[PDB]
This record gives structure tokens, sequence and C-alpha cells, in this order.
């Protein structure tokens, strides 16, 4: 019987992600000893969501037929032993949300039912407009959970006074995520997420609310991009990226442009800082006694090809879209 | 019925990768059922853990592979059991990074201890096959060592003791945390005496090199744990062998430095051995031998002062000057022989070089 309850567990896009974030905050930021046991259970349970990062549950012809028959046969929803009959309006809204975000029809129904439950906190919005906020809030909670897990790893810069057991658990969990190509996923997501493209999708289906709702959706999207960029930054501050991930970050910054005032935007400034921290060697100046052990931990001294690969990439190549940003990385490399 | 026939056909056709691509909810119950009922239990457990690893169920993968490693079977060699334990550890580490359960940490520690015990078991097996291949009981002993993972107590009493495997006995007592200083000294003596016996057909230089490689290899394992590396006994015993075989007096000092024994700690041992005034050295007509070894050790420090950490170098040079002053006073109390006058000259030259380093 537990396996049929587990199969509906994977369909919810907000409630579980908010529970993950609250557990991560309570264990790592608030240092609550009771929350550490809950953190281990949550990290083991939702490891596939962190590995897949922002991946939506896929559409299914069996889910489509069930949601279409839900006005007569009823659907089993999470937490309820009884099938619930769904209104024809909610069934139509679920197909619109399923088409908009390419999510499974049960996940769209669950997100709308949570959006109907939260409709009193979001006054003047329809359940579908609230479901759009909760969709991006759930992605924000997953990105912030990843950021705080990376900050609480063993490294050089952020010292969160945690027990060695929690630090070891979080470090093992976050190492397993990096081996699954976390850097390439983050840079791909930051490239794909655009407020204008999302507003054009929402505008086609009339999913744009009042001036406040447009701001809240824009702010949640920008937070997701910023927390993802901070995740790579906070990583690079704790431990220097490997040869392949450093080359991916360089290959992203090659394509970046400056704002209309001549400044870098928040996300690209953070990613430039991530690369500048990957190029930091001044920990070699600050101690005589731990010097050999710190040299053994730095990725630049572990891989004999790291220096040659980065040097050749900065020496032999096409002008970046921002020549000044290329010049900053070359100066940092020359000093390194 | 159809899914069972398809799975059995894919298994019979050796299409294991395609079977593991089938996201069928009936595959796991089928593999678990077949791993309980079928004679080919190994093969179905192998498919079952690969299915769990592919589905990122690392806790269940680790438990199936640990159970494969513990399973009494002549079909699973000790080398394959070690591969299974190593894979169980890799899966358990992947799970503990995701899971804060104390039970996943305890299980990981049990697997790490079991891997160490199983490596000693493999060392016994490989030593029996290499050194006792002609002994009638070794075929049976090797097959028993493949058939299951053994407890340390059984490995000691049934294999390491009857076959006089002093290196394996030392590894066993290290792994068990059992500390008997007399037993540790006896085991090191047996290892040295065996290496000296096995090399009796070789040149004096090849015998010296064989013993050096042996003592350096074991010394690098045990020198971090003083309970299993009786440095004073080892230095004394090896210096007695250097005298017995008329080897280079530098041999013990060089071998201990290659093990990473600190020069100050090695000097403390030689100073103690010299001050102990053991009648053995006079009986062997080599009363200056320990002072020759001290001179070689300290000459090596004077040539390369980086062998001593910079923060203790000044203190250590002063300790050497005080020690040399004591050795020179004792040498003046002995009968004037040409060898003694040379030793006194060497220590005065060494003193004048150490005064330039202070």
């Amino acid at each position: 019987m537990a396996a049929q309850l587990a199969l509906n567990s994977e369909a919810s896009l907000w409630g579980p992600y908010r529970e993950i974030w609250q557990t991560v905050l309570s264990a790592l930021i608030k240092r609550q000893p009771e929350a550490v046991h809950s953190l281990d259970i949550v990290l083991k349970k939702y490891k596939p969501d962190f590995i897949s990062l922002f991946k939506n549950p896929p559409k299914s012809a069996q889910q489509h037929e069930r949601v279409q028959k839900a006005s007569t046969e009823g659907i089993p929803i999470k937490g309820t032993q009884r099938t619930r009959i769904l209104e024809e309006q909610l069934i139509k809204e679920a197909f619109i949300l399923s088409d908009l975000y390419n999510i499974g029809e049960i996940a769209a129904v669950e997100l709308l039912l949570i959006g109907e439950q939260q409709q009193p906190t979001f006054h003047g919005l329809t359940r579908g407009l609230v479901a759009i906020l909760l969709y991006w809030d759930g992605k924000s909670c997953m990105a912030e959970s990843l950021l705080h897990l990376i900050q609480a790893r063993k490294g050089k810069t952020f010292t969160l006074d945690h027990s060695p057991e929690v630090v070891s658990m979080v470090t093992r969990f976050t190492d397993d995520l990096m081996e699954q190509g976390l850097t390439n996923k983050i840079l791909t997501l930051i490239s794909q997420i655009d407020v204008n493209n999302e507003f054009d999708k929402l505008k086609k289906e009339r999913g744009l609310g009042n001036k406040k709702h447009r701001k809240e959706v824009s702010d949640l999207i920008k937070e997701c991009q910023q927390s993802l960029a901070h995740s790579l930054y906070s990583w690079s501050c704790q431990t220097p990226l490997n040869r392949e991930d450093t080359l991916l970050l360089i290959g992203y910054l090659e394509k970046v442009t400056v704002e209309g005032d001549g400044s870098l935007d928040k996300v690209n400034l953070t990613l430039l800082m991530s690369l500048l921290y990957c190029l930091d060697v001044g920990f070699l100046e600050q101690g005589t006694d731990d010097r050999e052990e710190l040299m053994k931990q730095a990725s630049m001294f572990m891989d004999r090809q790291y220096i040659a690969a980065i040097h050749n990439r900065l020496q032999n190549t096409q002008p970046w879209k921002s020549p000044g940003m290329q010049a900053t990385v070359r100066l940092a490399w020359a000093l390194a | 019925l159809f899914n069972i026939a398809l799975f059995n056909w894919l298994i019979q056709a050796d299409l294991t990768d395609k079977l593991l691509e089938l996201n069928s909810p009936f595959l796991e119950p089928h593999l678990v059922r077949m791993a309980k009922l079928d004679q080919n239990k190994v093969r179905y457990m192998d498919l079952l853990w690969r299915y769990y690893e592919k589905n990122r169920n690392f806790s269940n993968a680790a438990r199936v592979v640990a159970k494969l490693a513990d399973m009494h079977s002549p079909e699973i060699s000790l080398k394959q059991r070690l591969e299974y334990i190593s894979r169980a550890i890799l899966s358990a580490k992947s799970s503990t990074t995701m899971s804060t359960l104390a039970a996943d940490g305890e299980f990981l520690h049990e697997l790490e201890e079991k891997l160490e015990v199983a490596r000693i078991q493999l060392q016994i097996q490989e030593t029996l096959t290499r050194q006792y291949s002609h002994h009638s009981t070794v075929g049976d002993a090797v097959s028993q060592l493949d058939s299951q993972l053994m407890d340390i107590t059984k490995m000691f009493g049934q294999y390491a003791d009857p076959f006089r495997l002093s290196e394996c006995k030392l590894a066993i007592i290290h792994c068990a945390g059992h500390s008997d200083p007399i037993l540790v000294q006896t085991l090191w003596q047996d290892i040295i005496d065996k290496e000296l016996s096995d090399s009796m057909g070789n040149s004096s230089v090849d015998r010296m090199q064989s013993l050096h490689l042996k003592i350096t290899s074991l010394g690098k394992i045990y020198a971090s744990t003083p309970r299993y590396f009786p440095l004073e006994f080892l230095v004394k015993y090896l210096e007695q062998q250097v005298c017995n075989f008329s080897w280079d007096a530098g041999f013990v000092t060089y071998t201990m430095q290659e093990i990473n024994v600190p020069v100050p700690k090695l000097l403390e041992v030689y100073d103690h051995l010299f001050k102990a005034r053991d009648p053995w050295w006079s009986r062997m007509k080599k009363p200056l031998h320990l002072l020759e070894s001290i001179y070689i050790l300290l000459s090596g420090y004077v040539q390369e002062p980086s062998k001593v950490p910079s923060y203790e170098r000044r203190r250590f040079t002063t300790l050497c000057l005080d020690a040399i002053s004591c050795y020179l006073v004792e040498l003046q109390s002995m009968d004037p022989a040409p060898a003694l006058l040379n030793t006194v000259s060497n220590f005065k030259s060494l003193q004048a070089k150490l005064e330039r380093l202070s």
C-alpha cells in the first residue's frame, strides 16, 4: 500500500519544495538540533529533484484520460482516502497550466487545488494566477535550498559553526550533485529563464494579473536566476571548480553583455565573481603551518592540465562580446 | 504472466541493459522473487542492485551488494566480494550525503571495517598461494577463504598462526585494535628473520636491499601508530643485524628516514641505546657502532637541515651540540684506539658544522 501513496508524492510542485526549504533553513540557518534528523530524511527523499533541478513531471495519456473523467468518476488527491469530483472549469484550467509549463495533468490539478486553498492570501487573483506564483515560488524554494546546502559545505570562506556530522552529510550530498553535472545545469537554466519569454507565454493564455502580480512573478523569476548564480558563486568560494566546469563558466561569460548604463546586471556580476574566486590563489600567502594540506585540496594543483587548459582558453580565442570582462579574467589569471 | 516471461527471456538472452531500461513496476518484485527461489541467486541479486543504482536508490543498492559480499558461495571469489563491499561503500556514501540517518552512517562504518578485514583475508590467501603452493592443505584453505568473509579471530587462529604469517598477524592485531607490545616485537622479529632467511642465497647488497624494501613498505603502514611500530626495538634489532652481516652503518638510519621517522625521534632512540651501555656491542667487538650510526644521522641533518621543520631546527641543533659534548666526554674515558680517535675527530668536525647552523 505505501507504493501507491508514493506515486502521488512525485506530482506536487510547491508544498514539498517549501517543506524542503523550511527544513534546510531550520537545520542550517537556525541551527535547530531537532531539524537535523528531518534534514537527512528530506535530502534522501528529494535527491532526484535536486539532481534533475527545475525538471517538470512529464505529461501522460493515462493522466489526461483520468483528469478528463474527473467530473464523473472523481480523482484520488494527496491526503484524501475519497475520490473528489472536479468541476469542468478546474479541468479546463488544469489543461491550460499543463500546456503552459509542459507539466503532467495531475500536477496541474494539484497546483490549482493549492492555488484555490491559497487564493485567500492572494486577494484579487484567480486560482490560476495564484498557481503561477506558487509554481515560481516552488522553484525559488528549491534554488534557495541548494544555495544554503552549498554554503554549509566544508570550505574556505563561509564558516557556519555546525557539527562535523551535519557538515559531512551536507558535503557528501552536494558532492553527489556536482558529479551529476550541476554547473552545466545551472548555466543552462539561467540562459533559458527569461522574464520576457515567460510574460509572452502568460500573455497568450491571459495568465497576466494586475500590476502587483506581474511584479511578484518577475521578482520570483529574478530570485530563481539570482539564487542559481549565488549557488555557483558560493560553491567557488568554498571549493574551486574542476577543469570542465571552469571552462563551461568561461564559455557562458563569453556570450554576456553589459546593461544600457555600462553596468553588469546582478546575475552576471555574481557569475563573474564565481570565476574570479575559481582563480584565487592568495590562500597560499596566509599560513605557513597548513600550507601543504591546502595545496593538496586546490583543484589547480590536483590536475596537471588545469593551468594549461585555462591558459590556452584565455590566450588563443575570439573576442568576447564584452572585451572588458575578458580583460578582467585575463588580469586575474595573470596575477594567479 | 507476460511481464515475467519477457523478463525471463531478456535475462536468458543476456540483454541485462535493456531489462534495466524497462521502467516496469513488476521488475523489482520479480527480481526479488527470483533472488529468493532460483539457484542462480547471484545473477538475480546482480540485476537487482544495478536496477537500484540506475533508479538512484543507493541505500537499497548498498544493502543488496553487502548481502552478495556476505553470502556463502563458491561462485563468488574473495576478489569479487571485495568489489561488492567497495561498491556497497560507494552506494552508501552516495546515500549518506542525501540522508542524515544515523543508521546509514553506522552501516557505512560497518562496511569500511568489513572491507579492511576482507583485505587482510585476501593478503592471507595471496601469501598462502605464493609461499605454500606445494602444501597439500593450501588448496582447501584458499577455497575456504573464497567461499565466505571470515572473522578476524578465525583468520588469526586457523590461517595466520598455523602458516606462521607474521605480516598477516601484525595486520590482524592492528585491525582488531589489540595491543600486546611483546607480541608486536616478536612479529617484527619473525618478519625480519624470515626476510633474512629467504634471502640467504643472495649477495650481501641484495640482502640489505631486500630487507630495506620490506621494512620501508611495512614501516610506511605502521609508523603513524606507535603501538604497532616499536621503533626502539626495530632500531636496536636492525643495528644488531648490520653488525652480524657487516653491512653499512648508514642502513638503519637511511631506512628509518625513508619511513618518515622524524630525525629528532630517531636521535632520541640512538641516544637511549647508547646510554643503555648494552654489553652486546662490546661482545661483538663493535663498541663504537651506535656512535657511527649517530654520526651518519647527524651528518645527514647537517647536509640537509630541511629534514627538520624550521620551527624546531634551532632547538634541535642545540640538543645535538649538548649530545655530541656528552659523547665526546664518554669517548675520552675509553682506551685510545685508532678507530676511537677517528670517531672523536668526526664528532669534533660535526660539532663545528652544527655551531654554523645554530
